[PDB]
């Protein structure tokens, strides 16, 4: 649950501060946090599964890092990160609804789809940030 | 340099041929008794020890079989042909051939021998060898024990060749140098399907010495450094220093009468410091070492060279401390007085470089824009291959930082130095001149660097770690200046001879490093396995890293040493030595009783106990197992030193069991038998506590007794108090040893495969760069 | 019957250095915020010369208490703890050949050697007793002969 | 015990004592052998005897 709220909190993160002409100051700690995530994630196979009409959906991750060249960030940084954001944010998306629509009688707090019992591995602990919500 | 000279000295692998079967056992030929002691006519066949030398004590027992392990490890070959060992077989019917001539030998004793059966002669008359040309296939027919037989089978069976062919040398070739459209490979033959080879063993360091063994690694750091320099390519058609001087002199400007730092500006150009600038950058980024900036401050154009250098390479190529001279003088010589700003106060071991706070301090945005290129230009990890390497940037592969520093550069020129002498900013004027009438070709020269760097990485198979080492590599900022000012438009990339003899070297080097690991390894899990506790095991990774023949061992503490072994400690065990110990300590205990110069142990029972009848000794007092008899460790007594328990047993006559690798006296006196001689062995071990002088007596009552006459004449049965813990030999069956081994008819091994590739390289001005332009553009 | 000064078992068979270990190694890990680099680049080396020789170090530590707990069986007289006047200066450049060169060859005292201090250990604590004892006697035979 | 030259060598070049700008460049490694390590050995068991 730490493990992809910090997911989500860190692709919110980056919506709103990867954005064309700011400063690379503005955005060096959560660059790092992405790149982090990006280098836990990658090599890693997902599945959310089809309970209900949702779709099995498979998902792999194979991103390199974002850059950190440019002194104020650009149109061509913004759209490569976007790409990037966008695919970890429908992953994210999926996951969070393949947990909610799950139950169980004897241990209804720890995780119950597959993807999130998989993101509570220790090796994802490092993708783990700030829990302000 | 005799750094250089040990490293390509290094052979690829000795290849190991089997000559001879390996074998421990020989059928020898025994006189048997009957059940009453009496000689027969005929004798037996049995199994002996070729070479008997066993020692006395359990420890050394283990410590020989830790010798034996590694004679059969240098014992067991890489590939084997039997027609080689086949020999002929006399007494074959068809003339056949037998494997080795050590079985023809015994073939031949047998088939003389009188008292062999006829059966046994028809079996050797069938004795011949199967050829299969269609399936290159031979199998010759072998007499071996079967322990002998299991080590020369899984010597067949395990052999190292694999099948050869044009693809497969192709392939060797890294995938690089042919996905280079550069580079024309060619063949002139074509290798025939009985064609093999054996593959090096590039398993990546798994001893991690990158990682805290800082001499070992500064050690190897500097032999890539050496190799690398020795292959880099030198540059060709540089633009004439006396030309070249006088035209930096008629930009400059110089005065007679007057004092002025651009004339510092010409100092130490010239051609050999622009290739040993370019050999240093290049070869310190392949070995990844560590490099350091000398430079003097009151030479401006050195600060200039460096703007280039630093927007090159990446900043941890670099001892932070020069690099943070190199940064300080440029911001406090360049950046800051164009700009007006306040010099800075930089404080040594500020957590941040000049460069940093400049680029937080600075407004405008070309010089900024550079700076945090600069401040955040560093390698990028990738596996290639197989092969970890730092990769450079890529646009510093296709040259467009050179134009982002020259529009800093540009950018600095314009500035008006508000607070400093026009003259002081005519000489930082003078110098970014110098700089930027060579911006294309500064732009060819990061192109060059940048593809020779990567054209050279393709040829190392050893991955590129990452850390700054002990000592550093001197680059002199005039070299720099050199290298930028004389640079044409010649393009010179590596030669594929350079780049196959540059591969060729790493892979001897890794080759060997990764046997010496195994064969460490293998010595040390072997030692654990055996209990060997007294065994200091410097003396292993002392061999290992003399092996390695690069590092001087005289430097090396102990410690170290031992820090390796307990790395070495942790590694599983190459397959095939592996396997070789788990025969070796399968069979140690049938190798070790088929010995006749030591006893398993003595059964000191104080009841009259009747001779074993045995038909190789007759009446023997031999105890096939020590059981319903307590048991005393004669090494565990040997090592403790304590024999308050055995001289309380042997003072009270209570029953006991000796355990222990122990000499024996072999006696065939019936006269000493009665006279209890046997029983009298003891005494001295409580007389004076030591039990290495112990020698039990083995009695050899039969025939060839002088008395036996005794045992003849009285229906007597023999009988001893004491037995001597101890085996019989196992009888030689002709049949049962006879093996069909089979390998292949015949194939040939080949050692260089790139001896079989012929290439050359596309005219230099066409050579093109990973973006499909040529590397060098300039007319 | 006699007092004795006693080590912590763990010094006694020196698992404690493992501790010191991974203390200094922590210290090989840190930044030194405000240290010129290459000072801190010599101290962190330091630090790993120390820390690298942690199976040697244990085996002194080792060897060391198992020498004072022999030796120390050989004592007679109680082993007070006062602090000395004068003392006996250690050069921590000893400590340091004696970190950096110790070995793994193990040294312990002879059993002539042990009885030996033995015997000197008793001479000395019986003539300080028989002594005691005689000027007690001459002193006490002075005073009730009114020697005064 | 081990080598003093080539424990010496190990420490210089792991210390790098001659590249820093400290006043006392010789006497960082002085006192480093044999004779010294076997006096610390006898005064550190001894003091603690006595």
């Amino acid at each position: 649950m730490d493990v992809l709220y910090s997911l989500s909190k860190t692709l919110k993160d980056a919506r709103d501060k990867i954005v064309e002409g700011t400063l690379y100051s503005n955005v060096s700690d959560l660059i790092q946090q992405f790149n982090q995530m990006i280098i836990t994630m990658n090599g890693n196979e997902f599945q959310t599964g089809g309970i209900g009409n949702l779709p099995i959906r498979n998902w792999n991750f194979d991103f390199g890092l974002l850059g950190t060249t440019l002194l104020n960030l650009d149109a061509n940084y913004v759209e490569t990160a976007r790409n990037t954001i966008d695919y970890f944010v429908d992953f994210v998306d999926n996951v969070c609804m393949d947990e909610m629509v799950r139950e169980s009688q004897r241990n209804g707090i720890a995780p119950q789809s597959d993807s999130l019992r998989k993101l509570s591995g220790i090796k994802f602990k490092r993708i783990n940030f700030d829990n302000s919500s | 340099e005799s750094i250089l000279k040990k490293l390509e000295d290094i052979k690829p692998e000795q290849v190991k041929k089997q000559t001879k079967l390996f074998r421990i056992f020989e059928p020898r030929q025994l006189p048997v008794y009957r059940a009453n002691g009496e000689k027969e006519l005929r004798n037996r066949w049995y199994w002996k020890l070729k070479r008997d030398t066993l020692p006395d004590g359990d420890y050394d027992v283990r410590e020989y079989f830790l010798n034996l392990y590694d004679q059969v490890l240098t014992e067991m070959p890489d590939y084997l042909l039997l027609k080689d060992m086949a020999v002929e077989n006399k007494n074959s019917r068809d003339a056949g051939k037998v494997v080795d001539s050590e079985t023809a030998a015994i073939c031949d004793a047998i088939f003389q021998d009188e008292e062999t059966e006829g059966v046994v002669r028809r079996f050797i008359a069938e004795m011949r060898q199967r050829v299969q040309a269609d399936r290159n296939v031979v199998n010759y027919p072998s007499i071996l024990h079967p322990i002998d037989h299991a080590f020369n089978e899984y010597f067949l069976q395990h052999q190292l060749v694999e099948p050869l062919n044009n693809d497969i040398i192709f392939n060797y070739i890294p995938e690089r140098i042919r996905n280079d459209v550069n580079y024309i490979l060619n063949m002139d033959r074509n290798l025939p399907s009985t064609a093999r080879y054996i593959r090096p063993n590039l398993l990546q360091d798994r001893l991690n010495l990158h990682d805290n063994f800082e001499s070992l690694w500064d050690t190897i750091t500097t032999s890539n450094y050496i190799l690398a320099r020795s292959v880099v390519p030198d540059l060709k058609e540089l633009v004439s220093t006396e030309a070249q001087i006088q035209k930096m002199s008629q930009d400059l400007q110089l005065e007679a009468l007057t004092i002025q730092s651009e004339t510092q500006f010409l100092t130490g150009i010239n051609s050999q410091a622009a290739n040993d600038c370019f050999k240093t950058l290049i070869a310190a980024m392949l070995s990844q070492r560590t490099m350091s900036l000398d430079f003097v401050t009151t030479n401006y154009m050195s600060l200039i060279s460096g703007m280039w250098l630093l927007t090159v390479v990446p900043n941890d190529m670099f001892i932070r401390e020069s690099l943070v001279a190199c940064q300080l003088a440029i911001i406090n010589t360049i950046i800051y007085p164009a700009f007006g700003m306040q010099r800075m106060h930089y404080r040594n071991g500020d957590p941040q470089t000049p460069f940093q706070i400049a680029e937080q301090q600075i407004q405008n945005f070309q010089v900024a824009n550079w700076l945090h290129f600069v401040n955040n230009n560093q390698f990028r990890q990738v596996v290639i291959d197989g092969v970890l390497n730092q990769v450079l940037n890529d646009n510093i592969r296709n040259g467009h930082v050179v134009n982002q520093l020259m529009e800093a550069l540009m950018q600095l020129s314009r500035q008006q130095f508000p607070t400093m002498p026009v003259d002081y900013k005519r000489s930082i004027q003078r110098g970014i001149l110098l700089l930027s009438n060579r911006l294309g070709q500064l732009v060819d020269l990061t192109r060059l660097l940048a593809y020779n760097y990567e054209t050279l990485m393709a040829c190392i198979t050893m991955n590129m770690q990452h850390v700054q080492t002990l000592t550093t590599e001197k680059l002199q900022l005039t070299s720099v200046t050199s290298l930028c000012m004389l640079i044409g438009n010649a393009t010179v990339i590596p030669s594929p001879q350079t780049l196959f003899h540059y591969y060729n070297v790493n892979v001897n080097f890794h080759s060997n490093y990764n046997e010496r690991i195994n064969d460490a390894v293998a010595i040390i899990t072997a030692a654990n396995r055996l209990n060997l506790y007294q065994k200091k095991m410097k003396s292993i990774v002392e061999d290992f890293l003399k092996r390695l023949q690069i590092f001087d061992i005289s430097r090396v503490p102990d410690d170290q040493m031992y820090r390796l072994r307990d790395r070495l400690r942790l590694l599983p065990v190459e397959i095939r030595r592996l396997d070789i110990f788990n025969l070796i300590l399968m069979n140690m205990e049938q190798i070790e009783r088929a010995s006749d110069k030591i006893a398993q142990g003595v059964i000191i029972a104080y009841r009259d106990m009747q001779l074993e009848r045995d038909e190789m000794y007759g009446y023997v007092n031999i105890a096939r197992n020590l059981d319903g008899f307590q048991q005393i460790n004669l090494e565990e007594l040997m090592r403790t030193g304590d024999y308050a328990q055995i001289t309380n047993m042997l003072l009270n006559n209570q029953p006991v069991a000796l355990v222990g690798a122990l000499p024996f006296i072999t006696d065939s006196s019936v006269i000493s038998l009665v006279a209890k001689l046997d029983a009298t062995v003891f005494a001295q071990i409580v007389k004076l506590r030591k039990v290495d002088t112990l020698k039990p007596i083995l009695y050899k009552i039969n025939s060839d007794s002088n008395d036996f006459y005794l045992v003849a004449n009285y229906d007597w049965v023999p009988t001893s108090t004491t037995k001597v813990y101890k085996q019989i030999p196992q009888q030689f069956d002709f049949r049962a040893s006879m093996h069909m081994l089979t390998s292949n008819l015949t194939f040939t091994v080949y050692s260089d495969l790139l001896a079989f590739v012929s290439a050359d390289t596309v005219e230099p001005i066409n050579a093109v760069a990973f973006d499909n332009m040529r590397i060098m553009n300039e007319l």
